[PDB]
């Protein structure tokens, strides 16, 4: 027998909590066909936009990285109710 | 405006590809024929053919064997080569009789 | 340009036969002819490279020669 | 007529070649050396330049290990494709070369899938083809507006830009790659990975098809070092890693540096080489540190041409994210080599088939002191 | 054992290096399209 | 003018109909109707020969091949009508917000002749008829294994 | 069988049949002249390798 | 059982060993090509079905 | 040196000065100068103004993370169910919820940015250091401990960022050319060019 770290929580409760990712899973074709033909128009139109600041830029860019939700946190918690 | 009228029989066409440069030597032959430029193919060219023949026969044999049709290999495959190094050689020597590149012993050879 | 070219490839043409033999769990000596023919024809090839770049370097000099810059000749002996 | 006969050699030579393969069927020589040689002889003739040279020895490369005369045909589809796309002076250029090469990677990743595979295959596939088809019809309709207003078609515009950027794979228009090259042969995947890439590359250095944006190479960095970090699977590490490799070169490419783009993917398609091809753990090791850019192999002198590149431009966010995303990505090249030497017992199939694997990390062992002088 | 002697070697080759460097770095784009920046040089085109 | 206009106007109608409707067959069916609208706008720009092209190649050969799919896959599609009020007019929003205030150019009319079409693709374009046929040949060869 | 033309190489692996081709012929001469040149150097080899030089027989049944 | 089994498996083993040089290199090459031949979308495979023990062409496919 | 008994480096004479030389005879420029609509963007003298001209790239940022977990969302739910809610209606607050979130923060950070170095005057590090640490103050309202530390430190170290590699770096490294003679060092006899180098073309898309 050897020292061993502590697992927080219940054995049956992670296992569960675990199991809230077992959903049905749409295909990644869906969300592409969006994202590409967004970024293909997003791509013409960027060539219009005003010259921004780098520091304007910078918060930009932190503010979406913070925004940004993984697709498997919507995926663990979403739920099909009003 | 009009119309202008067109002959069916002789309707201006041009080949696909042109080579935009003004020839800086004498032009023996303004438009070679293949006949010509075969006629033109220098003496080392010829060798240079000769050698990837008998080279691409050997390679052919080769890799030919190893599918139990040597021969066939062999042969297709000297042709091929031959082929494509006497069609380069005669560009060459259709370049030459245009003027477009050296041509100092073309001229010389034929007046 | 490179003036221990054919050194450096005779010693990656050992290379590249005792490489193979190590990779396919052979010992180093095994497959003495594929030695010879390694070693010679890395030599070649870097001694070929050697050519290409040095030929390809006096392209670039004749090149900055056309556009301005002003070369003098202890710089024109750069190129070889 | 001379200046034609030197492209129609190429098909005189391709159609004989078909009709000899075709002729000669057998089950004696599935594997026709013999054609692959004819095919190898036949690609010298439209060699022109170096990046020509290029291409033709990566097709060459790349034509040694596909098994049988119809993939090697289509392989020779894809290098006619890639030959025309360098040359290509408008959007009609453009549009056929690539079109064409779309429809040879549509066949050989349909041609060398098992029958136990094809669920997986045919729907990468099948999601590459219509993705391809939103970019191929969105190209069309902007060239159809630029056609119409200014009465030309010129390949300096953003139309082309945009397009170029989704056939390179960089920004958002990257999941193409990841959908098809994890359900594909690992061959197919890694010659579609590089030899497409020169021929982008030739075209945006060629016909001034830059942008002052630099956006998309900052987001290609990123993202790719990211997503690396973060796969699971050993086949997202490798295609996450090229996302981010190619946009940091997109960036170097706009800037003008052609010759280290063309040094670059000529380094990568050797490292990538002995990874996608994995026979033996070594070579493998050695494929990756390449990739990762480790300073005793020719990767590092790759990696070391585009950031060299980087520090002339003096954009100091640019050499700010590489630094912090080649870390990352590092990370996930240690994984890979943790996998391989720390993790478990590996054992691997002896498909002994290494054609150009030896020499390729011989090549990349030895050819870093003779390339130095560029870095 | 001249030891000025190959001290000064080694700084004349390294600073021949260095000038060869620099001359090397001096690149006009290569475009086939950009004949602007390129009007003196010797190319012809088969299109 | 009034026909020109019609048949510029019901393209649209033929295109809304292709998505809308539930059923794969009928959505053919549709393409097919809109096809020839196209062949019809074709001859009001002055094209006879373009426009029998696109029939032949359309009308005349895809249709069959997308028919000759839709009966070997048959699905039930008829599972429910999700053509919800709130669905349709957000995508006639969709449309209307892509297709406006763009540059718009005066109609014009250009007598074709097949003459000059095809002396262009045999002598000087000629690079791409041949092209076109590889590429019909890397189809051919990939479709049929 | 459904053929009957498939090549003597293939159906005689072990053995090929007797050389017909002029250019089979040549190769047949060669490979006597290469199989006895690689005998000579082989009984070389066995000279330096020394007492038994590694030499092998086939064993009785 | 064990000796039965063990009777089963001389009857094996003769089999296997009594086959002549020949043969066995004729083997050696039908399972080699039976390896080459597990891809299914090769041309040959479009010409003709395989015979599963010894690959040659049954009939055309 | 590379020797143990004087100190490394060298000394220059601050009395003595080198009279400029010109990289090149003739100077051709690729690069073009910053537009009028930069310059205006980058105008804070009126907080309002300088305000209401950059939120249109926090409201992007916002309306793309938000139609981002909106689509997440609808593309779970199926269709054929039918489903007794709007979808609209849950998905709506999302989209709305992030974009504004995001043009508060984005005009929190201009505004305090503004004011801070029109009351100060002078262009410096610490107004984006104080407009970055009011940002993550706002984001960190409610949050549990730890967090009221690290965002007004994470928010205040991005305009610092932006500042040293946007701003500080090129107008530092503007002099080093790379061709003819190191910019320092003109008395070396390297290649003397007639004109600079145009790798490319000035860009236009
Ligand atoms: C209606 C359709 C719906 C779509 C809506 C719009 C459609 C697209 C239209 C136009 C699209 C073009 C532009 C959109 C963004 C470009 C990305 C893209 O399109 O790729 C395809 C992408 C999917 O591609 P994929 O390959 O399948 O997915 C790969 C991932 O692994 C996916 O797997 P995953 O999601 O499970 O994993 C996510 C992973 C993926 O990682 C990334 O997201 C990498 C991105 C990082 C930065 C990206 C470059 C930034 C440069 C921006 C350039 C502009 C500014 C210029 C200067 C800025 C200098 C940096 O990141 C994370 O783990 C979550 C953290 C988020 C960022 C991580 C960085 C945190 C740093 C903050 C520090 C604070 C912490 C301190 C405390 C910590 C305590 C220790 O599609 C999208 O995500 C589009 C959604 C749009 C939302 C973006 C939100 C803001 C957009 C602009 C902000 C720029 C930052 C980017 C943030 C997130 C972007 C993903
Ligand atoms: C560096 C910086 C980087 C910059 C640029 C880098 C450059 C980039 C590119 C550079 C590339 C370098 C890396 C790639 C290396 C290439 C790969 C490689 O090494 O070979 C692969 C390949 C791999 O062989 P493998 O691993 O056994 O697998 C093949 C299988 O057997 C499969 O079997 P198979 O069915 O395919 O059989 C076909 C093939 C493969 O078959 C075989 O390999 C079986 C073995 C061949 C017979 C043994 C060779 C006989 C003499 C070899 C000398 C060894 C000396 C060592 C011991 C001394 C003995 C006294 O048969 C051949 O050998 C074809 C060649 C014809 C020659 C055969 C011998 C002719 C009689 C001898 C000629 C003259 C005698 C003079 C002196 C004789 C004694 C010294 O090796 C060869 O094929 C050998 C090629 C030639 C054999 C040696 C001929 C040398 C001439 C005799 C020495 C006289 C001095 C030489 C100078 C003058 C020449 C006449
Ligand atoms: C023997 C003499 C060789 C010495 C010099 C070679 C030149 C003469 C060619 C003579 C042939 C020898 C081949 C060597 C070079 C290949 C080049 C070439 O051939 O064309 C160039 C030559 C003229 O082009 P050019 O000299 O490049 O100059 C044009 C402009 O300057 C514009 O071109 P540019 O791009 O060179 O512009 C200058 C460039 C500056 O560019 C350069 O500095 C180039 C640097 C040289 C690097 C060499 C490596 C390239 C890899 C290709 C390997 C060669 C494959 C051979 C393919 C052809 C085989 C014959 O500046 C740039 O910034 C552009 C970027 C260039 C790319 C960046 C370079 C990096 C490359 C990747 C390196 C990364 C390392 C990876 C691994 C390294 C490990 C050590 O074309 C010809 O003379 C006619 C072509 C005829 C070829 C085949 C025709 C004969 C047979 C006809 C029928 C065939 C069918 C029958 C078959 C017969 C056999 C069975
Ligand atoms: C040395 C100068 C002359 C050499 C004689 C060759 C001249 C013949 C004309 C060219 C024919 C091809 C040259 C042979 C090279 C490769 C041939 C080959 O593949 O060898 C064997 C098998 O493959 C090998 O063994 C590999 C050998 C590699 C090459 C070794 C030979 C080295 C010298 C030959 C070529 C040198 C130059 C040729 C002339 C320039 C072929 O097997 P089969 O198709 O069954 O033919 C055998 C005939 N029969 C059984 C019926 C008796
Ligand atoms: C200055 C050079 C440095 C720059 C680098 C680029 C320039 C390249 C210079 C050298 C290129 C060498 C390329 C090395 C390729 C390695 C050889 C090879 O791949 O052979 C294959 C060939 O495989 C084939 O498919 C053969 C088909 C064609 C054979 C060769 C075609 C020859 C055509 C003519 C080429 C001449 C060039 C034409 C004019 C230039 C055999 O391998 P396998 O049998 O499949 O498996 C090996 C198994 N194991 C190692 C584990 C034992
Ligand atoms: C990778 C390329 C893909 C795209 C390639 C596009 C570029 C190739 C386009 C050309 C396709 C082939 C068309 C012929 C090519 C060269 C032209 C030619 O040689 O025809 C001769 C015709 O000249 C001849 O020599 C007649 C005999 C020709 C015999 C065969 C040569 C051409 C064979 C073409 C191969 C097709 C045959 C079947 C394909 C296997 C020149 O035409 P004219 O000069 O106008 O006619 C002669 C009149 N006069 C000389 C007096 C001015
Ligand atoms: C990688 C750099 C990122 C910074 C890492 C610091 C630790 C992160 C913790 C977050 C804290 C926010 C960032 C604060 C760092 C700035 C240093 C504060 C010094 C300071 O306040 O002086 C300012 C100038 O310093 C400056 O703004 C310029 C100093 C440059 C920052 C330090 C550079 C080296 C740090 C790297 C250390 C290790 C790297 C690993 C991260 C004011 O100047 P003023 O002009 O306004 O005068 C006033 C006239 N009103």
């Amino acid at each position: 027998d050897e020292p061993k770290h502590q697992i927080p929580g219940n054995a049956l409760d992670n296992w569960a909590f675990l199991r809230t990712y077992a959903k049905p899973l749409p295909d990644m074709i869906h969300y592409y066909y969006y994202v590409y033909l967004f970024g293909f128009f997003f791509v013409y139109k960027v060539a219009d936009f005003p010259e921004y600041s780098p520091r304007v830029l910078v918060m930009a860019a932190l503010i979406g990285s913070l925004f940004y939700v993984r697709r498997d946190w919507v995926h663990r918690e979403f739920k099909d109710s009003p | 405006t009009w119309p202008k009228p067109i002959n069916p029989y002789d309707v201006p066409s041009s080949p696909a590809y042109h080579r935009l440069q003004e020839p800086s030597y004498p032009v023996i032959d303004k438009d070679p024929d293949f006949w010509t430029a075969v006629s033109n193919v220098r003496k080392e060219e010829w060798g240079t053919t000769a050698a990837v023949a008998a080279g691409t026969f050997v390679m052919g044999y080769y890799l030919g064997a190893k599918g139990h049709t040597g021969k066939a290999s062999a042969y297709f495959t000297s042709f091929l080569a031959t082929k494509s190094i006497t069609l380069y050689h005669a560009y060459n020597s259709a370049d030459r009789l245009m003027g477009f590149k050296e041509n100092s012993r073309e001229v010389v050879k034929n007046v | 340009g490179w003036e221990y070219a054919g050194t450096y490839g005779a010693l990656c043409g050992m290379v590249y036969a005792i490489g193979s033999n190590v990779i396919s769990g052979r010992a180093w000596f095994r497959r003495p002819w594929v030695h010879v023919t390694s070693v010679t024809l890395s030599y070649l090839g870097s001694k070929l490279l050697d050519e290409v770049q040095d030929t390809y370097y006096l392209e670039h000099l004749k090149r900055v020669e056309r556009k301005g810059l002003q070369v003098t000749e202890e710089h024109k002996k750069l190129f070889s | 007529m001379w200046e034609n006969l030197w492209y129609l050699d190429i098909l005189i030579n391709v159609l004989i070649i078909t009709i000899f393969g075709l002729i000669s069927c057998s089950s004696s020589a599935t594997k026709s050396y013999d054609l692959k040689g004819c095919f190898i002889i036949s690609m010298v003739g439209g060699v022109y330049d170096i990046p020509s040279a290029i291409l033709w020895c990566l097709a060459s490369l790349s034509i040694l290990n596909f098994n049988g005369f119809f993939a090697s045909l289509f392989l020779v589809f894809t290098w006619i494709s890639n030959l025309f796309a360098m040359q290509s002076l408008n959007f009609l250029g453009i549009y056929l070369a690539f079109e064409m090469q779309s429809l040879c990677l549509l066949v050989l990743g349909k041609i060398t899938a098992n029958e136990n595979q094809r669920w997986f295959a045919y729907r990468g596939l099948l999601k590459y083809l219509v993705l391809s088809l939103i970019a191929g019809s969105i190209f069309i309709f902007h060239a159809s507006s630029s056609y119409l207003q200014s009465g030309v078609m010129i390949s300096d515009s953003l139309v082309t830009y945009v397009f170029l950027l989704f056939k390179l794979g960089v920004a958002p228009f990257h999941m193409y790659t990841l959908e098809l090259f994890s359900v594909v042969s690992r061959h197919v995947a890694f010659v579609f990975s590089t030899l497409p890439k020169l021929s982008v590359l030739y075209l945006i250095s060629n016909s001034n098809i830059g942008s002052e944006c630099v956006w998309w190479g900052l987001i290609s960095l990123w993202l790719g070092s990211i997503s690396q970090y973060q796969s699971v699977f050993v086949r997202s590490i490798l295609l996450y890693s090229s996302v981010a490799e190619i946009g940091l070169v997109l960036l170097v490419l706009q800037e003008g540096f052609s010759w280290e783009a063309f040094s670059w993917v000529s380094i990568y398609f050797l490292s990538l080489s002995g990874v996608w091809h994995a026979n033996s753990k070594f070579v493998s090791a050695i494929s990756v540190a390449s990739i990762a850019g480790l300073p005793p192999f020719l990767g590092f002198i790759g990696k070391a041409q585009i950031l060299k590149s980087l520090v002339s431009i003096n954009l100091g966010i640019l050499i700010f994210s590489s630094i912090l995303a080649a870390t990352i990505s590092f990370i996930g090249y240690l994984r890979l080599i943790r996998l391989m030497y720390l993790v478990s017992p590996v054992k691997w199939k002896n498909n002994k088939d290494s054609s150009f694997i030896n020499w390729s990390t011989w090549m990349l062992t030895v050819g870093t002191l003779p390339m130095v002088y560029s870095v | 054992v001249d030891s000025q002697a190959e001290w000064y070697a080694e700084y004349d080759k390294l600073e021949k290096a260095r000038q060869k460097r620099r001359i090397w770095k001096w690149r006009d784009s290569d475009s086939r399209d950009e004949y602007a920046i390129n009007a003196e040089e010797p190319v012809i085109y088969i299109r | 003018m009034l026909l020109i206009y019609i048949m510029l106007s019901n393209i649209v109608v033929l295109a809304l109909s292709v998505v809308l409707t539930s059923s794969p067959f009928m959505a053919l069916m549709y393409s097919i109707l809109l096809y020839l609208n196209v062949q019809t706008i074709l001859w009001s720009l002055g094209y006879d020969f373009m426009a029998l092209i696109y029939a032949l190649v359309y009308v005349g050969a895809l249709a069959v091949l997308f028919l000759f799919v839709v009966m070997m896959v048959r699905i039930q599609v008829s599972t429910l009508s999700t053509k919800t009020i709130q669905s349709v007019l957000s995508w006639l929003a969709i449309i209307l917000i892509f297709s406006y205030g763009d540059v718009s150019f005066s109609f014009p009319c250009g007598a074709e002749s097949l003459l000059n079409f095809g002396t262009q693709l045999y002598s000087s374009c000629s690079d791409l008829t041949l092209l076109n046929s590889l590429a019909l040949t890397i189809a051919l060869f990939g479709s049929l294994v | 069988s459904l053929l009957k033309n498939y090549p003597p190489s293939y159906l005689y692996p072990f053995r090929h049949p007797k050389p017909e081709g002029v250019i089979e012929k040549v190769l047949f001469n060669l490979g006597s002249l290469f199989r006895s040149a690689g005998q000579g150097m082989d009984e070389l080899g066995s000279l330096m390798l020394g007492n038994g030089g590694m030499q092998e027989s086939v064993g009785p049944n | 059982s064990s000796a039965n089994n063990y009777d089963l498996l001389g009857q094996q083993h003769k089999f296997e060993n009594s086959k002549v040089f020949e043969e066995m290199l004729v083997e050696e090459e039908i399972a080699k090509d039976r390896e080459l031949l597990e891809d299914k979308n090769l041309a040959v495979h479009q010409l003709y079905i395989f015979d599963p023990q010894t690959q040659l062409a049954a009939r055309p496919r | 040196t590379f020797n143990y008994v004087i100190p490394y480096g060298g000394s220059s004479s601050y009395t003595i000065n080198n009279e400029p030389v010109k990289a090149e005879e003739v100077t051709v420029d690729f690069s073009k100068e910053p537009s009028a609509s930069s310059l205006k963007l980058a105008d804070k003298s009126d907080w309002i103004a300088y305000t209401f001209n950059n939120v249109p790239l926090m409201a992007t940022v916002g309306l793309l993370a938000g139609a981002h977990e909106a689509f997440l969302h609808y593309e779970r739910t199926p269709i054929y169910g039918k489903r007794t809610y709007n979808i609209i209606k849950k998905l709506a607050p999302i989209v709305i919820n992030k974009t504004a979130y995001a043009t508060l923060l984005g005009a929190i950070f201009c505004a305090t940015d503004a004011l801070y170095e029109n009351y100060s005057g002078k262009k410096s590090y610490t107004s984006g250091m104080v407009a970055g640490a009011a940002t993550g103050a706002v984001f960190a309202i409610g949050r549990p401990l730890p967090q009221p530390l690290v965002w007004p430190l994470v928010f205040a170290a991005a305009p610092v960022i932006a500042d040293l590699f946007g701003e500080v770096y090129p107008e530092s490294m503007k002099s080093a050319r790379g061709y003819g003679t190191p910019y320092g060092f003109e008395n070396l006899d390297d290649a003397v060019p007639t004109r600079n180098p145009i790798r490319r073309n000035p860009h236009h898309y």
